[PDB]
């Protein structure tokens, strides 16, 4: 899940761990964590808190 | 060994039916993921690929009905809502949840290895 | 309306057999017809169960005559060719617009597959820009020839256990669902499961690795075993690397390389292959040898 | 029985055979024009060399 | 400007888009008469 | 910008261009038939003056 923001060199680096994200984890169509290219917390987090406390 | 079958959440198709709309049809339409005719046959077979591997969860269809209810409430929107043992210490823990919370993980930090 | 370009098509063909290129105009109808033909084709393509596999070509048309030469002519002969037609090679104007039209002709009969050297950079780079040039005074041939490859299907898959395709499988892959749920009508990206089904490559370090060529991995052994059981692939036959005996068998039986161009590599003057799968989905190679200056 | 997804397939197919059709009628063009040229050659042969046998005769008259 | 694919894609859309509409619109109809039954009672 | 209006617009000024144009194609294609055909006849003409003017200059 976080392997697209750690930056190709990391991939490229590390692969034995990509091997093994890549038998064991469930893959997702369309996923770009092999290949990816790359964020407001407290906003998205002040957000779901108001929908939670609506609910 | 991949033991594991395929899903795609409904996020993924729409972004990309936007991202091919965008790239055939010069201009994107907007979180819609049935208008699917202009764009060549090699994407309808993807779409259909998609959709035919999409994995719907019970947290979508439970936040859909929760803006549901919000958006009609009195139009028959008040709902009963189970008393399963998960939904009265739901009931319980309410009130005073974030405190249990931080004591919770203050004695896990107290009972870390170190 | 129908039998009449039929005809020219048929006369287009004659005229090829014989190392006569077509008129610009030609080629931009031949392009079109085969957009209108690609287009109805996944990215994973279905074929019945006779048919005569073939690799790497590399515009080396003589040799390819030779080919069907050896494995017979093409209405007679159910064709698969594994991309790479084009570059390192004289005669690739030639060869390209032969297959193309014959694919156009016997739509059922042969089927194309995209290769590492249909994007528009590497034959930019590699030569069949300047052939374009050479033999016809524009890029107007080169651009329909692109416009073309951008549509060509991704992959194969004979008797729905035989998975064909050019360079090998990716990590962003797990299942032919996959594949089939990709854009194959851009240009090749950099990276993607694009950049590496048409450029990784088999080897002997186990799980994926880094390619000594620079795009795409090099998936060892229980990558290509896990996808066949995950598949119910029997065998996963490519063509992408120089092999010299012609053809080899990678990965226990799991991966197939059929090289079919002779002589590529002249330091090394390998002899070219190709696998024949017959009525009851049984492989046999012929291995040949350049023609005959 | 109108149906939108007949009417686009329609709409579709229609576009596409008038391409095809101007596609025929461009190339018989191109054709009909070079043959135009052709025999635009062939008549100022002709006449060239009519012209110059015809000199040739009243060179002999003379 | 245009282009046929275009203009399909934009009818398919616009036939999706009312239809929507006329769902939307039958729940906000619902919820203003169970408003105005409920006054009324 | 994509519009209903705009999209009727269209399709009419398209089509009655791709009328108005098969009908150019049509009398151009009669024209260039004919003109063919004339000029045919021509080179058949001076085919057979070039045979009556090789006759005479055998005669002569
Ligand atoms: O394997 P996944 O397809 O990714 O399933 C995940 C998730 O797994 P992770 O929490 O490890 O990411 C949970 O499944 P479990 O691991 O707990 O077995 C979870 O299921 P629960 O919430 O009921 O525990 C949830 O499934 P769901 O969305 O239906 O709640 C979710 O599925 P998603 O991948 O769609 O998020
Ligand atoms: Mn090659």
């Amino acid at each position: 899940v976080q392997t697209k923001y750690l930056g190709r060199q990391w991939r490229k680096s590390n692969m034995k761990t990509m091997s093994a994200i890549y038998q064991k984890v469930r893959h997702r169509l369309n996923d770009d964590w092999a290949y990816g290219n790359d964020w407001d917390f407290q906003a998205e987090e002040c957000a779901l808190r108001a929908n939670i406390e609506r609910f | 060994g991949l033991p594991w079958a395929p899903k795609v959440r409904e996020k993924d198709i729409e972004m990309f039916l936007e991202s091919s709309r965008s790239k055939f049809i010069g201009y994107t339409l907007g979180s819609d993921t049935n208008t699917v005719v202009g764009l060549p046959r090699p994407i309808h077979e993807s779409i259909k690929t998609l959709k035919q591997h999409k994995y719907t969860s019970i947290a979508e269809v439970q936040a859909q009905m929760e803006e549901e209810y919000l958006r009609s409430p009195l139009s028959g929107g008040e709902e009963e809502v189970e008393q399963v043992p998960a939904e009265t210490l739901y009931q319980g823990l309410l009130p005073s949840l974030p405190q249990y919370m931080i004591a919770l993980l203050k004695i896990l930090l107290a009972a870390a290895p170190t | 309306d129908e039998k009449v370009f039929t005809k020219e098509l048929d006369q287009w063909i004659e005229q090829l057999n014989e190392c006569k290129q077509l008129s610009e105009s030609q080629v931009k109808s031949l392009c079109e017809k085969a957009k209108e033909i690609l287009t109805k084709e996944s990215n994973v393509q279905e074929v019945r169960c006779p048919v005569t596999v073939c690799g790497d070509v590399h515009g080396q048309f003589h040799d390819l005559m030779e080919l069907f030469r050896i494995g017979g002519k093409s209405p007679d002969t159910n064709y698969l060719f594994m991309g790479d037609y084009v570059d390192r090679g004289y005669y690739s104007v030639e060869t390209v617009t032969l297959l193309v039209a014959l694919k156009v002709r016997y739509r059922e009969r042969i089927t194309i597959l995209r290769g590492n050297h249909e994007s528009r950079q590497i034959t930019q780079v590699y030569g069949f820009y300047d052939e374009c040039l050479r033999k016809y005074g524009n890029a107007n041939v080169w651009k329909y020839f692109t416009d073309l490859f951008d549509y060509l299907p991704l992959t194969a898959l004979v008797d729905g256990q035989i998975f064909c395709l050019h360079g090998g499988l990716s990590p962003s892959i797990d299942t032919l669902d996959h594949i089939r749920a990709l854009d194959r009508l851009q240009e090749v990206p950099h990276e993607g499961p694009m950049c590496d089904l048409l450029w990784s490559d088999p080897d002997d370090r186990g799980g994926w690795g880094i390619s000594p060529r620079g795009a795409g991995y090099t998936f060892g052994q229980d990558i290509s075993e896990t996808f066949n059981h995950a598949n119910g692939l029997t065998l996963v036959s490519r063509a992408h690397q120089l092999v010299m005996e012609g053809y080899n068998w990678c990965h226990d039986r799991n991966v197939v390389t059929i090289f079919s161009a002779p002589n590529y590599c002249y330091r090394c003057g390998n002899q070219a292959a190709i696998m024949e799968l017959d009525d009851t989905l049984k492989y046999s190679f012929l291995q040949f040898d350049p023609a005959p200056r | 029985q109108y149906t939108i997804p007949g009417i686009l397939h329609y709409i579709q197919h229609e576009w596409a055979r008038f391409e095809m059709e101007r596609a025929h009628w461009e190339v018989e063009r191109a054709e009909l024009q070079a043959r135009i040229a052709f025999l635009q050659g062939e008549r100022k042969g002709q006449e060239n060399l009519k012209k110059d046998l015809v000199r040739r005769i009243k060179m002999l008259e003379y």
